[PDB]
């Protein structure tokens, strides 16, 4: 969390030492619940910050594989988390749209079988996936509905507080 | 029979095949099944296996 907050004030690197020693301590409990806040963490950042995914320990690939076959059970938004680090990867790494267009559909999927009202902050960024892979494809048609869905001002935690502010004087 | 040779002077790609394809919601006496998209006339017009 005091990694999280220098992460919101652009920090970064002294983030980086803050966060390694969360999972010395996270050892040492023996706990594995923990282990995959802790995970969930990593990319949420890296997703942010993608500059630093070499500074890592584990590279990205490592994880989305671990997460995809973490249990069958007490998950519930493991799974929708991990699926989307996937499509952000496979959109980045310009895979075959059959591929990409597969895994959001993973993604969707299992957003809106659960509850999409409570987990808002996934929602949100299925729609800001959804409308920059349509948009990239070239179909303004399909981005404007979904464009209707993506809030603003919202932004997300992590990553600062003026985000929106400056993204709105973007476009 | 369609003969659509692959021309370079032709870049009207293909997206419909990308996307996969649908499905349909049938339900049987003992419960609901789900089962892969056929057209109405899709079972006379279908690829031939043989």
């Amino acid at each position: 969390s005091l990694a999280t907050f220098h992460s919101s004030f652009n920090e970064c690197d002294a983030a980086i030492n803050s966060f390694e020693e969360a999972t010395r301590i996270a050892r040492e409990n023996k706990d594995m619940e923990t282990l995959n806040l802790i995970m969930i963490w990593i990319i949420n950042f890296i997703e942010v910050h993608p500059e630093y995914a070499n500074r890592f320990y584990i590279t990205v690939e490592q994880i989305i594989k671990y997460l995809k076959n973490s249990s069958d059970v007490e998950d519930a938004n493991i799974f929708s988390n991990a699926y989307k680090f996937e499509t952000l990867l496979s959109m980045v790494k310009e895979s075959k749209t059959a591929e990409v267009s597969s895994s959001l559909l993973k993604f969707m999927a299992i957003t809106l079988q659960n509850v999409p009202s409570q987990n808002f902050d996934l929602f949100q960024s299925l729609v800001s996936y959804e409308v920059k892979f349509w948009k990239e494809l070239g179909y303004e048609s399909i981005s404007d509905v979904y464009e209707k869905f993506l809030s603003k001002t919202s932004s997300s935690s992590l990553r600062n507080y003026d985000s929106s502010i400056i993204n709105q004087d973007i476009k | 029979p369609l003969r659509y040779e692959p021309n370079n002077r032709d870049f009207a790609c293909n997206i419909i095949d990308d996307l996969p394809k649908l499905i349909r919601f049938v339900k049987d006496s003992k419960r609901i099944n789900i089962v892969p998209y056929t057209q109405p006339n899709s079972l006379w017009r279908g690829p031939d296996e043989d």
